[PDB]
């Protein structure tokens, strides 16, 4: 069944997302600390700040109803409604792939026991 | 003395440590034939005048030379105790389970433990120097002694006859049956404690209800008190089918095999 | 008492035999290995649960199995030096 | 060797009739084949490759600081 | 007694959500400029040349850290200038990094094609001395010439990578390698 | 042939198939310096501590070759008031805000007091350490490869070692550092402080200078010899005069026939006079740490706040190392030994000494941390009267307060050395006796139970380091004396880590309190640590959070360099939280599912991938935990000690 194939293929599953995992946190890690040597060296210009083109694609489109970013679209609406949205920036990008980096790793442990309570060759 | 020791005896001190056992872990108890493996083995007896409880034993010649520490067993707060009985060669150090160091006697020797876990260590030591008759008896709290490690003479690195296997599980490790096979059952949260025909079955059953193909309805029960539902299927012809198709199945699974 | 088990799969070593620190496992013949002979556990209530047994059993995975049971445990389980339970 | 002596000792065995103008060279007897096949392990073999490319590193910031050609 | 900055949403019961071709680039963003006309990064730069004349400044005329200290500047003023080429929000003045996919100046599809490419040399090459060197041994001694010959030899990765990949020489069969099968699926 | 068997361990590794994992690599270097007994382990021990001496040596010519080239060693000389630099930074990657790291180290107030005024002379003897790295690093190799067994210096030549230590060693060591005081590193101060021009040292050993221009053997020189910085040397220079006195006297006048090692092997003999040299060691350095700040030696000194502050630390440090390395090879050497029957006292005395202990573990414990527990709670209700201080219930220490004595021609110290406690003192005092109480049961216990216990009783069957013996028995884990100084490690770093806390919050106390001005006579309280080290929270606030705005705000200074290497720190020491709160399965687990992902791409390694072992993830967890700790208490010191001194 479902779970009977998530088993037999439950190496692939843990191998994944061991890789997702050290992906997500190498770089979220490695831009953090280049950020730190750049604005501890007195030179915060030279920052690897990758703008999170892609959710400000997604909220100037979907959400925003006023050009904020520009990208995607820059209509602005003519009856806006309000909210409580937060308009993003340089710092989230890196928030939200430590934020990635969490929960894939919380769910690579959490995957990773399930599975191997069927059995591991030290088990 | 009374600051040395307390100064009432170790079965005032100990109340009623039995009959709470009995009541506290019901669970703990020996089988019915605990030092051996078969009830036609044997069973060599011995009692408190072979081996005294170590509260009627002063200065006794068996002794080691052993100048005494705090590592011993509780007097007066346990009433288990653990003995050896070895036979020297000559007089050398060994080191006692309990830490510290006492010398055997040239001719027999005798040590007194909480632990079996002690007696045995010491057991291993004096293996380790080139002895042999090392007998390890168990005393109780009225005095009952059990004669335990070569239980049947041999020590157990030795095969010996009439030792029936015990806990042995004709199969490996891993064809145990599955706790979610066993559900439901005395054996789900221990497996590994099933038998081979139970195990043996469930792997079988978990098969069966994976083949819907041929798996049965099994109808619903007639509970409600009103009349039977004429329904639009017919039990009995579905029975008969169900036959006819279990026969040839099983012809078929055996000419495969 | 921490249940203790024997499998086919066992070859006769005497090494768990002689890695038991209480004389737990004890040595039967058997017409199942070419040793002739096969390890047993009738002293399960004197098992501590140490697996010195596991570790020293040569087969593919463990032909002597300490299964932990920690809802049945017992001062020869517990290894008690200064309690009495009996 | 009846003096105990360590393993893989240069010294000659210290029990020696009168003064002997022997010749004991004191040095190690390495050899070329020995020597290649030792920085040829895996420490070293890694550890040099992880400096040479960290001087490599080193020397690309150098000579071409930040990266201006982005 | 105020709330957070209240956001407008675009109250979009049209049916159609509209994306606007235009929009898909970096120079037609209006929260990102050049850094040659932003007013804030110039002004880090102004900071940036002054603290490094001001730590000049220390150092008297001629002396090995007023060199030093020059050669810095000379350094920042060049990047400046490098840097004035990127793409720098419009109120930090830090150059942002454009993931889009857009080959632009601090994109990401470069030096992702440069990192994949090195990286696939790397995995490669130990991948091809793992396979001609099937043995503990060479391992731990590391066969020098050949370990080289690999390195050197695995410039072609991408390649006879997907050869391998495509011609079953390069994954192999599920049923000859050790997988996980103790629950006796 | 050499050379082959310089890689022996690789190739015995590679030989046999068992050894063929990542957990062999491990063993490789755990037991690495673990010289296993045989007919050689004396020579490869003497030859091992040759090599470390050729070593050292390497570390001090650099450091000499640093103050020589790459240090403002001569403009330190003309204003010692400058900050101390010695480490030159090359413009590479973005570096170049920390160019004159401000070396800590007290090297160039070291120099001084060595008569040194040329960086010549700093590079003279950066050669000459060289010289004699190579001549001990030749040395080391003829002690392993070619001379004598070593085998009886432990227990035969015992007394000729002693002896040659005493005299020869250490007293003509002492006679001959007051020689060098008296002859150059006196007459060299006198003319700097004077400001008269320094001649070449060895013209002061001509009999013509100031060793017979003036005859006068008391405080009275050419025009006034009244420098203060200079009398420091005086004092040295006649302290080791009468210690190489003494030590010459006395180890002709000393039995020194009683050697306790008879009973023990040549491992565990050297692991016990390890152990015993690793205690006197640790103790020296925790001794020369209180007197560094507690009287000035070194010319211009105390005024170098950061230098004062970073030797106190540094060798705080060094001397809980010691102290628990120590215990560690008490333990290695009783359990490693055949008949350790010397040791009998002790293990049979094992729970009464280890339950007094505890007692006294927990009684301390209890009442310092809850006389500090009180306080919080106290002030956070707002009681300040309820509370432990000046102000309220007093736990003023009275034994502290006396040190009067008859006189007999005596002086300075014969007091409490100028300095009243409190009940802040009395407070952290307590915390200290505590928490070094507690690292001692630690490894007193580790001690004592490593050949059996009431849990394992064939403990000494299992060597030194173990993992455990099982989960049986309820559960064994860390029951060996490794682990136990495994523990002790951690109670160390927290028992060094408030003591060097309460050193440096006294220490910006007394710096402030000194700032009054000059006007400023009651200082009250103030005495920031004295008016608030009464509470965690009183910690919390007024020193961490407080002087962290140094180590935090360093980005764009100079000590961008010390709030990197404290997030570093905090991310080592996050990792070690790692390493110790899992356990070996599951990473074993998890590494077979990435070798299954290696082999579908027939990748398949040899050397098996097995994840580090229980006492290999233990430690590798404790050094991580030290580094961090250790380095995020380094960057803050450093940081809060330069920016504000
Ligand atoms: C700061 C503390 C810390 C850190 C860094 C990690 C890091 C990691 N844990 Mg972890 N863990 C921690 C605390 C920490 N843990 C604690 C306290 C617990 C509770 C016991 C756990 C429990 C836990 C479990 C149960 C699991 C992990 C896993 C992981 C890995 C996830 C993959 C990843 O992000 O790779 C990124 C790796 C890092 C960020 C480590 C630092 C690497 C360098 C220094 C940073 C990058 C620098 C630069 C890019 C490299 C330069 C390259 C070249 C120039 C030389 C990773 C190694 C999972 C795992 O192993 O899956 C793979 C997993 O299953 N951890
Ligand atoms: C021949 C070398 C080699 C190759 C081809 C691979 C290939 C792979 N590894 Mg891997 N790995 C290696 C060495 C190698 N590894 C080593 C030495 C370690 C120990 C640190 C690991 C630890 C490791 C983990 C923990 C994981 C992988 C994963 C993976 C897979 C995804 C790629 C990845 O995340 O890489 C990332 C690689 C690393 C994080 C470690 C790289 C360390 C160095 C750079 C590699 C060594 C190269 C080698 C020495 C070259 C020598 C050549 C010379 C002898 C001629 C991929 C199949 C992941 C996976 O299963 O995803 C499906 C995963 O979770 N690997
Ligand atoms: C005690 C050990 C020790 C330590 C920690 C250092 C540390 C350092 N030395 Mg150094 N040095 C030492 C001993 C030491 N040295 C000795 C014994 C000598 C005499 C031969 C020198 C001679 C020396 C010179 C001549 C220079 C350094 C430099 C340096 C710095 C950069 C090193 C570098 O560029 O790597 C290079 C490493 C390699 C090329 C690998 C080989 C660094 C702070 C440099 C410096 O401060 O630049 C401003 C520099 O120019 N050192
Ligand atoms: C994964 C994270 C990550 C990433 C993507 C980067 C990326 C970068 N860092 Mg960085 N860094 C990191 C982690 C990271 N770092 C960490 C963890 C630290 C703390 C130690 C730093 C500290 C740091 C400093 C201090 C500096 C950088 C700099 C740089 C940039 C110049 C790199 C360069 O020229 O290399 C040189 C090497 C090459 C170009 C390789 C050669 C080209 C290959 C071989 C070609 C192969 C054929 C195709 C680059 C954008 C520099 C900078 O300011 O640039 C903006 C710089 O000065 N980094
Ligand atoms: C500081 C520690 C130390 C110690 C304790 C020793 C101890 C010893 N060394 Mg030695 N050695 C050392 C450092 C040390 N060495 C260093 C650093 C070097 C490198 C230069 C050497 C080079 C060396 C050689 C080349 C030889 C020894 C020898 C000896 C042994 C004979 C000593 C003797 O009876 O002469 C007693 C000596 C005196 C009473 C006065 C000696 C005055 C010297 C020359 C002053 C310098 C003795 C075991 C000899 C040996 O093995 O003999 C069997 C031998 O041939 N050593
Ligand atoms: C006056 C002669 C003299 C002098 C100056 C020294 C000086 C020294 N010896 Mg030594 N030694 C001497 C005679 C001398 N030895 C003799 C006669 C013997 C033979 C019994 C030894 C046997 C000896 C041993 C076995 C060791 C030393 C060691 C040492 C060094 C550290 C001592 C220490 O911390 O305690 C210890 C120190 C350089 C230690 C060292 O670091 O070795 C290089 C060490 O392990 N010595
Ligand atoms: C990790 C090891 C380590 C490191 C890196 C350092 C580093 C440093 N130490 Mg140090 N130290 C250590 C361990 C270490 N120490 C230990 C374990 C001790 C205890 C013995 C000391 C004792 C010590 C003293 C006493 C002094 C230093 C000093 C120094 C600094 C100058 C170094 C130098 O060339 O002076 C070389 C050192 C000296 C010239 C002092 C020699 C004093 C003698 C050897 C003391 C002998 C005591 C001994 C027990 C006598 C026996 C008495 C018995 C007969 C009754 C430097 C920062 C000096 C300093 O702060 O200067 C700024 C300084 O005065 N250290
Ligand atoms: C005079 C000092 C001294 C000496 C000669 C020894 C000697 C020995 N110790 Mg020992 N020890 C000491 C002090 C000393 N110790 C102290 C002070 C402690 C307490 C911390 C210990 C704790 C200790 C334990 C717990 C154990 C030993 C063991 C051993 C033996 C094997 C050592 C080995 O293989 O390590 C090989 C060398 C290493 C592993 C070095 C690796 C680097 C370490 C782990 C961390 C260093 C990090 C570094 C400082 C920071 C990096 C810089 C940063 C900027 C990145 C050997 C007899 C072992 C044994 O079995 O003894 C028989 C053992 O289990 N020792
Ligand atoms: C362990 C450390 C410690 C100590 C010494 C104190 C001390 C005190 N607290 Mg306190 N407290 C602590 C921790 C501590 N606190 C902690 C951790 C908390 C947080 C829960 C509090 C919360 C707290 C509150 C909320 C209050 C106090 C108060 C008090 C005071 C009165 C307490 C009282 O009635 O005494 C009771 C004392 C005893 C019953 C006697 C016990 C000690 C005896 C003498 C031991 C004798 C042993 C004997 C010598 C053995 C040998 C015998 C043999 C020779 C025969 C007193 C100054 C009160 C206050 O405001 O007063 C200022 C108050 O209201 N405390
Ligand atoms: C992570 C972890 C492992 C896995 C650790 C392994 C497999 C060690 C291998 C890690 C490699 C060698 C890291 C190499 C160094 C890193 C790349 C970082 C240093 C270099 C960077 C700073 C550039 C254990 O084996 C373990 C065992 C027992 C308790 C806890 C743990 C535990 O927490
Ligand atoms: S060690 Fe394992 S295989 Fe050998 S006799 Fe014991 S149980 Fe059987
Ligand atoms: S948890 Fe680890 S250390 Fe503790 S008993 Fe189990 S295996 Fe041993």
């Amino acid at each position: 069944d479902l779970v009977g194939k998530l088993l037999a293929t439950k190496a692939t599953v843990i191998s994944t997302l061991s890789w997702i995992t050290l992906f997500l946190g190498f770089h979220a890690t490695g831009l953090y600390m280049h950020n730190d040597a750049m604005a501890a060296f007195g030179v915060p210009q030279k920052q690897i700040i990758i703008e999170p083109v892609f959710a400000e694609f997604i909220q100037q489109v979907f959400f925003l109803g006023t050009p904020v970013y520009g990208l995607g679209s820059a209509a602005v609406s003519s009856t806006p409604t309000l909210s409580f949205l937060p308009i993003i920036s340089g710092g989230d990008f890196l928030v939200h792939h430590a934020i990635a980096l969490g929960l894939h790793t919380t769910v690579l442990v959490l995957i990773k026991g399930a599975l191997d309570s069927q059995g591991s060759y030290l088990f | 003395a009374v600051p040395n020791t307390p100064k009432s005896s170790p079965d005032t001190l100990a109340g009623n440590r039995t009959e709470a056992s009995a009541v506290s872990r019901p669970y703990d108890k020996f089988n019915v034939n605990y030092p051996l493996s078969s009830p036609d083995q044997a069973r060599t007896e011995v009692t408190t005048k072979e081996i005294p409880r170590p509260e009627d034993l002063v200065d006794s010649p068996k002794f080691p030379l052993f100048g005494g520490s705090a590592n011993g067993y509780m007097s007066k707060a346990t009433r288990e105790r653990h003995a050896i009985t070895w036979t020297a060669k000559e007089e050398t150090t060994f080191e006692m389970p309990t830490s510290g160091w006492a010398m055997m006697n040239k001719g027999e020797n005798l040590c007194y433990f909480r632990k079996k876990e002690q007696c045995i260590a010491l057991c291993k030591q004096l293996r380790s120097m080139k002895i042999n008759d090392v007998k390890i008896y168990r005393l109780s709290k009225d005095g009952t002694v059990t004669f335990l490690h070569p239980s049947d003479g041999v020590f157990p690195e030795k095969v010996n006859k009439g030792r029936v296997p015990v806990n042995f599980r004709p199969f490996t490790v891993c064809q145990n049956a599955k706790q979610g096979e066993l559900k439901f059952t005395e054996y789900w949260t221990k497996p590994y404690e099933a038998d081979a025909l139970t195990t043996l079955f469930v792997k079988a059953r978990v098969a069966a209800y994976n083949d819907v193909v041929n798996l049965f309805p099994l109808p619903n029960p007639k509970l409600t008190s009103g009349p039977a539902e004429p329904t639009s299927v017919d039990y009995d012809a579905l029975t008969k089918e169900a036959m006819e198709g279990q026969k040839k199945r099983i012809e078929a699974a055996m000419a495969s095999v | 008492a921490h249940a203790v088990k024997i499998y086919d799969t066992c070859i006769g070593c005497t090494l768990c035999v002689r890695a038991c620190p209480t004389d737990v496992i004890e040595m039967v013949p058997a017409t199942v290995n070419a040793a002739k002979q096969v390890a047993s556990t009738p002293r399960v209530e004197d098992c501590v649960g140490c697996k010195r047994c596991e570790t020293a059993c040569p087969t593919d995975f463990l032909s002597i199995r300490v299964y932990l049971q920690e809802n049945e445990e017992t001062q020869y389980s517990l290894g008690l030096d200064l309690a009495d339970w009996s | 060797r009846k003096i105990p002596a360590g393993p893989y000792s240069v010294s000659v065995e210290p029990l020696r009739d009168g003064a002997t103008n022997e010749v004991s060279i004191v040095t190690p007897p390495i050899s070329s084949e020995g020597v290649q096949e030792y920085l040829s392990l895996a420490p070293v073999f890694f550890m040099a490759l992880a400096i040479f490319t960290s001087g490599f590193a080193i020397e690309v910031l150098r000579f071409f600081p930040d990266t201006r050609y982005w | 007694i105020d709330t957070a900055p209240v956001t407008k949403m675009k109250n979009l019961k049209t049916g159609t959500v509209e994306v606007d071709q235009t929009k898909l680039s970096v120079k037609s963003w209006g929260h990102m400029e050049p850094c040659g006309q932003n007013k804030k990064f110039q002004k880090r730069i102004k900071d940036e040349a002054f603290k490094l004349k001001k730590r000049q400044d220390k150092y008297a005329k001629g002396s090995a850290a007023y060199a030093g200290v020059q050669e810095v500047i000379d350094q920042a003023k060049d990047t400046a200038k490098a840097y004035e080429g990127r793409w720098c929000g419009k109120k930090d003045g830090l150059p942002r990094v454009i993931a889009t996919g857009e080959v632009t100046r601090g994109g990401i599809v470069t030096p992702a094609l440069m990192f994949l490419y090195t990286t696939g040399w790397i995995g490669y090459a130990g991948r091809s001395y793992l396979l001609r060197t099937k043995d503990a041994a060479k391992e731990i001694k590391i066969d020098v010439p050949l370990a080289l010959t690999c390195m050197t030899s695995a410039f072609a990765w991408p390649v006879y990578s997907w050869q391998d990949i495509t011609n079953g020489r390069f994954v192999a069969k599920d049923t000859e390698i050790r997988v996980q099968r103790m629950h006796m699926a | 042939d050499f050379s082959k068997a310089a890689f022996g361990s690789a190739t015995g590794l590679v030989a046999k198939a068992a050894s063929q994992t990542t957990t062999a690599i491990w063993n490789l270097h755990a037991d690495a310096h673990d010289f296993s007994n045989s007919s050689y382990l004396s020579k490869q021990v003497f030859a091992a501590n040759l090599a470390h001496i050729g070593v050292v040596f390497i570390w001090l010519s650099g450091m000499h070759f640093h103050g020589a080239y790459f240090s403002n060693y001569l403009d330190w000389l003309q204003d010692p008031s400058i900050a101390p630099t010695a480490q030159q930074v090359s413009n590479i990657a973005n570096q170049s805000v920390l160019n004159p790291i401000r070396v800590t180290s007290g090297f160039f107030n070291l120099w001084l007091a060595e008569g040194i005024t040329s960086t010549y002379q700093l590079k003279v003897i950066a050669a000459f350490g060289l010289i004699a790295s190579a001549l001990c690093f030749l040395g080391s190799y003829f002690h392993m490869h070619s001379s004598t067994s070593f085998t009886r210096v432990l227990n035969t030549k015992l007394t000729s070692l002693s002896t040659h230590h005493l005299v020869g060693l250490l007293g003509l060591g002492s006679l001959a550092w007051a020689g060098h005081l008296i002859h150059i590193s006196l007459p060299v101060n006198i003319l700097l402080n004077a400001g008269v021009a320094v001649p070449s040292p060895h013209s002061l050993l001509s009999s013509k200078a100031v060793a017979t221009i003036v005859e006068q053997l008391s405080f009275s020189a050419l025009t006034s010899s009244d420098g203060y910085v200079w009398q420091p040397l005086v004092y040295s220079a006649m302290h080791h005069f009468a210690l190489a006195l003494v030590l010459i006297v006395g180890s002709i006048f000393l039995s020194t026939a009683s050697n306790p090692l008879m009973s023990f092997t040549v491992g565990s003999s050297w692991h016990l006079v390890l152990g015993v040299q690793l205690f006197v060691t640790g103790t020296a350095s925790v001794l020369y740490a209180q007197m560094s700040n507690a009287y000035p030696v070194y010319p211009y000194l105390l005024t170098d706040h950061p230098t004062v502050v970073s030797l106190f630390v540094h060798h705080m440090w060094i001397g809980g190392f010691f102290l628990v390395g120590a215990f560690a090879h008490l333990s290695i050497g009783l359990v490693r030994d055949t008949l350790p029957q010397s040791f009998s006292v002790v293990l049979t005395q094992r729970d009464i000494i280890l339950g007094h202990l505890t007692w006294v573990v927990a009684f301390l414990g209890v009442h310092s941390f809850g006389l500090y527990v009180h306080n919080d709670t106290m002030q956070a209700l707002g009681r300040p009267d309820d509370m432990f201080s000046d102000n309220a219930i007093s736990l003023l220490p009275v034994f502290a307060r006396w040190s009067t004595l008859t006189l007999n021609s005596t002086g300075s110290a014969v007091s409490v050395l100028g300095v009243e406690l409190s009940t802040a003192d009395f407070m952290v005092t307590h915390i200290h006796a505590f928490t070094i109480h507690t690292t001692v049961l630690i490894l007193v216990k580790g001690f004592l139970y490593a050949r059996s216990s009431r849990l394992v009783n064939d403990k000494y069957k299992l060597d030194f380091r173990y993992p455990c013996d099982g989960p049986g028995r309820g559960g064994t884990c860390q029951i060996s004396p490794w682990d136990h100084v495994f523990l002790g490690l951690f109670w160390m770093y927290n028992s060094i880590s408030v003591v060097i806390f309460h050193f440096f919050w006294e220490y910006q106390s007394n710096l402030a309190s000194i700032k009054a001005s000059a006007g400023g006579s009651i200082r009250a309280l103030a005495s920031d640590f004295e008016l608030n080290s009464i509470n965690t929270n009183g910690w919390l606030r007024n020193f961490l959070w407080s002087g962290a705005a140094q180590v935090i705000q360093s980005y764009g200074s100079p000590l961008a360099a010390y709030g990197l290497t404290f997030l570093a720190s905090h991310f080592v020491w996050a990792l070690s939280l790692m390493f110790l709160f899992s356990g070996r399965g599951y990473w074993q687990e998890l590494i077979e599912s990435v070798l299954w992902a290696h082999h579908k791409l027939y990748v398949v390694p040899h050397i098996q991938p097995r994840a580090l072992s229980i006492t290999s993830g233990r430690a590798v967890g404790l050094t991580h935990y030290l580094l961090g700790g250790i380095g995020t208490t380094w960057s803050f010191f450093l940081a809060r000690i330069v920016a504000t001194a």
